[PDB]
């Protein structure tokens, strides 16, 4: 009931089966490669029933050294990675096999990664604001619990040390896990990951999943899922609210594309796979609030050419609640998170959802920093003297807002020894409304660094 | 040298073994159809008539689909291929140093066989995500633009991309020959060996390359894979990673490696060439569906080795050139996507007189400050921040007296940090040497020289502190930092030197 | 006074210009890729 | 053992023939066409081996009147084209068949047009500047003795002008051998150069290969291999310095692709064929100097529609020493030669080779020409009154360069009907060392157009009521 | 077309309705998508003709 | 071309002609419409090439 291979185009593999033993569709098949230098064995999945007991395949590993005739076995079932809490802490490819220890987690219970999104039913009607206890992030941009949260930041921004952060305030304020998908991730970025995590010791609570840019198109496009499936355990089964991060989303995008042109099909338009907007649904949907317990995503998102409008971002911001824009600007001010205030957005900052209050504040600090902005160049060009009274008073009170924003991280202790802050929603709403209203610019400024509430704001400046 | 060929005859000879053959059914534009072959591989080389080699691409059940490596005028319909039972490989080791080989590892520079150490297939897998450490170690490309702005380290991957004569190749062979002092060292700590892959490029072009690396002494420890615009289409498909694997043999025994690619945009012209011809489905630009797989496992093997392994690293130099400056084109978006850090070059930077012409706005190091010595990390901190104020400002050049003092300073310390960058073709600089010059330019001590004369002051100072206060140079080498002790003698040392230099205009430079 | 309004008038104007001018070039160049492709599969269609 | 015509579809001919008759690819196989209006031997070069003793072949006369089944003969070989000093003086097609005098070197030796480039360890770059006497071409695009030259453009931009001005330059007292390849081009052109030449008494010295642009695509693909052939000979059996003059490469390239699809290979982006570089590459690499052995090879490479982009044009710029690309806009203001200073480049213009007084001076014209060029835009919304005064001056500056980088050439002397002039490289370099400096600021930017050296510039600044 | 059958039955019912398609862009999607699945040839924007 | 002809027959027998293409353009695009008809392969802008 073997299968064997008939035909090879790079990562194309056609399968021959006997009648009765056609695999179903995205079944994994096992052929093995046994030339000496390249000898693996070969996973494939099933893409195409072509007729005549003839199945077309994508290979996850290189075909080089592969053989017609060699034989093919039907495992079963698609893809199935490990899961479990024995996934947390280790690093994982794809199709679930453990890279930092080979072998581990092959006991584990498996999970096929081709799952349905939670029934019409199941779903929660209302959105529910995941409160991180950054005053940024709070304030500003408030998370969606279950919803997706859209990540964009250069080199040097803080950006790891922000994904370490949300791994922190998951793992300690909501007793939940973290599963970070890296989707065609550099190794070097990956290892550099994996030991950062291990000296944060943090990996503990994350579960690390790699499809690497020097893996075939499929093993890229599946590895998603798989990071996915693990959180989907992790929530309904375990009980437990998830981070999964995601980086990057537009390579999932660029590695289905690649796998629609190696099957033939036809590109639609801008030269990405016709269903390009099946896939993205297929994969974002998973990620949502069921039965009280909810995976929130972070997806780093690449725009081709800064084109918005191109198909692939067009289609991922469809399902993207939040925006989170970091800025080498408010990084090199030392201000950290390095969070861009006016940049970033949120779809729920609004009255019918996080209340008139919050609204009325976050507002307010937003007026008053985009007119610190609009005044920046004349502050730059001609000098603060030629700005009017009312200017300076509101460039002042901009610049104390603009670092009140700045929060003691959790994943900053390693690097600067305090301890990081978890400011509660409603303070943060009463110290910004408070600060807006003119109630500290006599403080100075840099008793406004890297604190929590206003008792810190009290204690440092006392301290000052 | 009759001999030679005496010595061949009465050493050659040939053994019957039973031989799996197919035939060639078809043939046309360099590929060949070839039936038969049953148990014959994916990627395993043919031989055909006349000592003509393929390479098996597309086994289906009708028949072989096989890129031939040259000479295609001599493949025929009926005759008899031999499959070899291997991969594509290539021998490697220390003796293809200073040699000029074709991607099978053939010499073409006529001087004779080259003894290889061993032979490495050429689609060996990667190290893993856990054979590497982090990249920590600085490659001084001796270029001060570079070695300040956008640092690379050893096993990082720094794409230099742009536009048709803009320097790229400068660059490349620049950070080549600024390897020499490393490779005199004798260390292998220190020493640097350097793989050119040429691909796609006329001969002359690369007699040229050859030609500027024989005058710094560079191919002492260089090796230059070849692969001509008239080579077929497969050798300009497999340089890459001919030259991957000689680095990749050095890498794996503790050395530390430099590869550049010049260019992997022809590449990518190679292969689609090859798909195209073999109907596989196209995609954007008419490229097959892997691509980006392609460029991704070439520059993946670009790696920091662990200390397990021996620490070896390979460093990556792929070179992309972009047309009407458009890098938002497919194979330069892979690229860009694929490696660590970007300089990019721009056609308009370059007339303006800025060359090398990097865009340090845009030209990124994800590696950063971790592969900069101390000293280039305390006098290169500034330099981001001076110049991207610089160029807020440059629109109010004719208005410094509109401008507050603080800014009409910031225009003025811009100009000059722009000359500073600038640097003559062929003129690499020692580390201690752009240090010294990095910390002219970020400590106000070329402020009160004038803009057009800075570079030839610069250069005169490095000039006099080599000849008369070389232990400053010292210092910095050794110790890779800049002492207190040591900057106050350079800052004395600066200002004796402003008194004895005279300005284009005449006017003094002195306070 | 009025040259400082005119002048923020015209910056504003170029900003609104610079802005359509690039989703114009945005566009074409979507549109360029799909004929590009367009072309590409249908030659290769009828090589089938 | 001969074939006969299975297929006919334009050009590309399907012919079949007894097993183990199949000729080897790239030989010329016979077929007649009998019609008594077009009747003729067409010439096919076999192209593929399409299996089951089928060969796709492309013919080098039009098809039309060929009959499915007729005899088809293989001569065993390639193509091949007479070679030897008797071709001096004489005009040939891509066959070798003489025009001027038919039949005439039927006897000479024959090589195949087919051929492998020099083998690499051969190969010396050159560094030898090629004084032409234009001031643009010598200041910002020096040319290479024994190097390849290429002059780009767009269609209508001065490519012929200036290739028959390089003539007129270079050939006219060259010590050894010239070959025009006419690949692709007018007729008209053709015949205007024949009978140029010989006026000028420089045919004697050139050998001609024409294949004009109405041959079928067979032609145009290999005219270039048959003139080179000639060339090739010259450098290697004669050895004497040639000249290789090719007008226009970009038409191999666009036959090539002409017949991609019927041949039935996939077509790449922008139209063209999956082969484009690789055919390029081979005849590029075929035209090249040896150590020892010079062939100084200019080429004109047209532009499709002005998109440098375009994959041809782009794919050759690899194989050039140097480049002088003309541009529609330069073309549009008048100025002559529409040289695009800014887009040229030469391998050998550096401090090392043409001296620090050349460099500098080019390096200077080429920073202002893209700073004029950076203000355009200003200048023609905010206008010129809003520039700084550095700014001012170095846009009369710019304007006052960009007119004298353009001459009156002696090929323009038919368009113009003013005589053309040549301009020593000393003072080329000394007038723009000038205008650089701002020298000649007082004279009107007429007083620069289309004039020679500083001299012509004096007589038409008195003539415009200046002085310098 | 399903909610478009649904309304239709009332409105031959002398029924008055109202149907909001939400959004036909995705329709529109959908639809490029599953011709460019069967290999029709497509047009502007890749869409079908 | 049966416009060069006439002016041709003309041409050869000592006389000068003037010939009009109103306009070439349209001939193209007749062309082209004939070649995808009989499924030749097309270019670029689907024409022949
Ligand atoms: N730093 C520099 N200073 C002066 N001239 C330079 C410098 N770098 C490069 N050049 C010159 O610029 C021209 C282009 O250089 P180079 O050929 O290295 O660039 P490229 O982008 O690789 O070109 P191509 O497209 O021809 O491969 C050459 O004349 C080179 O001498
Ligand atoms: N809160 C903080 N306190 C101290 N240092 C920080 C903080 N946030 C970021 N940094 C510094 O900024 C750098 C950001 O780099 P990284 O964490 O890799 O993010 P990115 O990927 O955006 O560069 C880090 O090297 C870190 O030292
Ligand atoms: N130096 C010149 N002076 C005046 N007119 C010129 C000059 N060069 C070209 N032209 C005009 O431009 C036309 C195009 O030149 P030509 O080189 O024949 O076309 P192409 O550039 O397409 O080869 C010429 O016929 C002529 O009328
Ligand atoms: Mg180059
Ligand atoms: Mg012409």
């Amino acid at each position: 009931t073997a299968g064997r291979v008939v035909r090879i185009t790079g990562p194309v593999v056609d399968v021959e089966f006997p009648r009765g033993s056609v695999p179903e569709l995205f079944n994994a098949l096992h052929a093995e490669i046994t030339f000496g230098a390249l000898a693996k064995t070969l996973t494939l999945e099933v893409a195409q029933h072509l007729g005549d007991s003839l199945v077309r395949c994508i290979s996850m590993q290189p075909t080089d050294g592969l053989v017609r005739g060699v034989e093919v076995t039907d495992t079963g079932a698609s893809i199935s990675v490990p899961v479990g809490d024995g996934v947390k802490g280790h690093v994982f490819n794809a199709l679930g096999d453990c890279l930092d220890d080979p072998g581990y987690g092959k006991d584990f219970e498996h999970w096929s990664i081709h799952r349905k999104p939670p029934a019409f039913s199941d779903l929660e009607p209302r959105t529910e604001m995941l409160e991180t206890g950054l005053k940024v992030v709070d304030l500003l941009t408030p998370y969606v619990r279950g919803g997706k949260i859209a990540l964009f930041g250069g080199a040097g921004v803080g950006k790891t040390v922000l994904i370490q952060e949300m791994i922190n305030r998951i793992a300690r304020n909501f007793g939940g896990t973290s599963v970070f998908a890296g989707v065609g991730e550099r190794t070097r970025e990956g290892n550099d990951l994996w030991v950062e995590l291990a000296d944060a010791n943090v990996l503990k609570d994350t579960a690390l999943v790699f499809g690497q840019m020097d893996e075939p198109p499929g093993t890229r496009m599946r590895v998603a899922l798989s990071a996915l499936t693990m959180a989907e355990f992790f929530r309904d089964e375990q009980g437990q609210d998830v981070l999964l991060f995601i980086d990057n989303i537009f390579r999932f995008t660029q590695a289905g594309s690649e796998v629609s042109t190696l099957l033939g099909r036809m590109p639609s338009a801008v030269g990405y796979q016709p269903t390009l907007a099946d896939e993205m649904g297929e994969l974002q949907e998973r990620i949502t609030s069921t039965r009280g317990r909810s995976i929130t995503s972070m997806q780093a998102v690449y725009v081709p050419a800064d084109d918005y409008t191109d198909p692939a971002p067009a289609t991922t911001f469809a399902h993207l609640d939040a925006t989170t824009e970091l800025s080498r600007a408010v990084f090199s001010k030392g201000i950290f998170p390095a969070v861009d205030p006016l940049a970033s957005s949120s779809t729920i900052l609004d009255p019918a959802i996080v209340g008139d209050e919050h609204y009325r504040v976050a507002q307010e600090v937003i007026r008053i920093l985009q007119r610190y902005k609009d005044l920046q160049d004349i502050i730059a060009i001609l000098g603060i003297d030629e700005l009017s009274e009312e200017d300076k008073q509101l460039v002042n009170r901009a610049r104390r807002i603009e670092r009140f924003l700045s929060q003691n991280m959790m994943a900053a202790e390693q690097f600067t020894g305090q301890p990081g802050s978890t400011v509660p929603l409603k303070e943060t709403i009463e110290a910004f409304d408070k600060l807006t209203k003119g109630e500290f610019d006599h403080l100075p400024e840099q008793a406004f660094f890297l604190i929590g509430g206003l008792d810190d704001l009290a204690k440092k400046a006392e301290s000052l | 040298i009759e001999g030679a060929i005496e010595d061949y005859v009465s050493s050659f000879s040939a053994d019957t073994e039973r031989e799996e053959i197919g035939t060639v059914i078809d043939a046309g534009d360099g590929i060949a159809h070839v039936e038969g072959l049953p148990s014959v591989m994916t990627q395993e080389l043919l031989e055909f008539p006349g000592g003509v080699l393929g390479v098996a691409l597309n086994l289906d059940e009708h028949s072989v689909g096989a890129v031939i490596l040259g000479e295609f005028e001599k493949i025929e319909e009926g005759q008899q291929v031999k499959r070899t039972g291997e991969v594509l490989s290539v021998p490697v080791g220390d003796a293809f140093l200073g040699r000029v080989v074709n991607p099978l590892g053939q010499p073409i520079d006529g001087q004779g066989d080259i003894a290889a150490e061993t032979r490495r297939a050429l689609e060996l897998q990667a190290p893993s995500v856990v054979q590497r450490q982090s990249v920590s170690e600085p490659l001084q490309t001796g270029i001060k633009a570079i070695d300040a702005m956008t640092p690379i380290g050893r096993g990082q991957r720094q794409l230099i991309i742009g536009d048709r004569k803009t320097g790229k190749t400068a660059v490349c062979v620049d950070t080549i020959l600024n390897q020499r002092e490393a490779w005199l060292t004798g260390d292998p700590k220190q020493q640097v060996r350097c793989v050119y892959v040429a691909i796609g490029q006329k001969g002359t072009t690369i007699a040229s390359v050859k030609r500027a690396l024989e005058e710094g002494g560079a191919m002492e420890y260089t090796t230059i894979v070849a692969a001509p615009a008239s080579d077929a289409a497969g050798f300009k498909w497999l340089a890459p990673y001919t030259g991957s694997a000689i680095g990749q043999h050095w890498m794996y025994n503790g050395k530390h490696v430099l590869i550049v690619f010049d260019d992997l945009s022809k590449q990518a012209d190679a292969y689609r060439a090859i798909s195209l011809l073999l109907r596989r489905p196209p995609g954007r630009e008419a490229f097959p569906g892997d691509v980006f797989y392609l460029h991704s496992r070439l520059l993946e093997r670009c790696a920091k080795l662990s200390d397990e392994l021996g620490g070896g690293s390979m460093t990556g130099l792929p070179i992309i050139e972009t047309k009407a400056n458009d890098i938002s084109a497919f194979i330069p978006t892979n690229v860009i996507s694929i490696t660590d850090g970007q300089c990019f070059l721009e056609s308009d930077l370059f007339n303006q007189g800025v060359r090398p012409a990097i865009n340090v706005g845009v030209s990124v190091s994800r590696v950063g400050g971790a592969a900069q010595i101390k000293a280039m990390k305390e006098v290169a901190g500034s330099l981001r921040l001076d110049l991207s104020q610089y160029r807020e400002l440059e629109a109010f050049a004719a208005f410094a007296s509109d401008l507050d003092a603080a800014s009409k300073a910031q225009l003025d310390r811009g100009a000059r940090l722009v000359e500073l960058l600038k640097q003559p073709q062929y003129s690499p600089l020692a580390v201690e040497e752009q240090v010294v010059a990095i910390f002219l330019g970020t400590q106000g001590h070329l402020d009160s020289v004038p803009v057009e004369d800075v570079q030839r002051f610069e250069s005169e100072l490095l000039e006099h502190v080599k000849a008369s206060h070389s232990d400053i140079f010292d210092g910095i080498r050794e110790t890779k930092k800049l002492s207190e002790e040591a900057e106050e003698k350079l800052v004395s040392v600066i200002n004796e030197f402003k008194k004895g230099f005279q300005a284009s205009d005449g006017s003094s430079v002195v306070v | 006074a009025s040259r400082r309004r005119a002048m923020k008038s015209a910056t504003d104007n170029a900003d609104d210009l610079i802005k359509a001018l690039t989703l114009a070039a945005n566009r074409e160049r979507q549109a360029q890729i799909t004929q590009e492709i367009s072309e590409i599969v249908g030659g290769a269609n009828a090589l089938a």
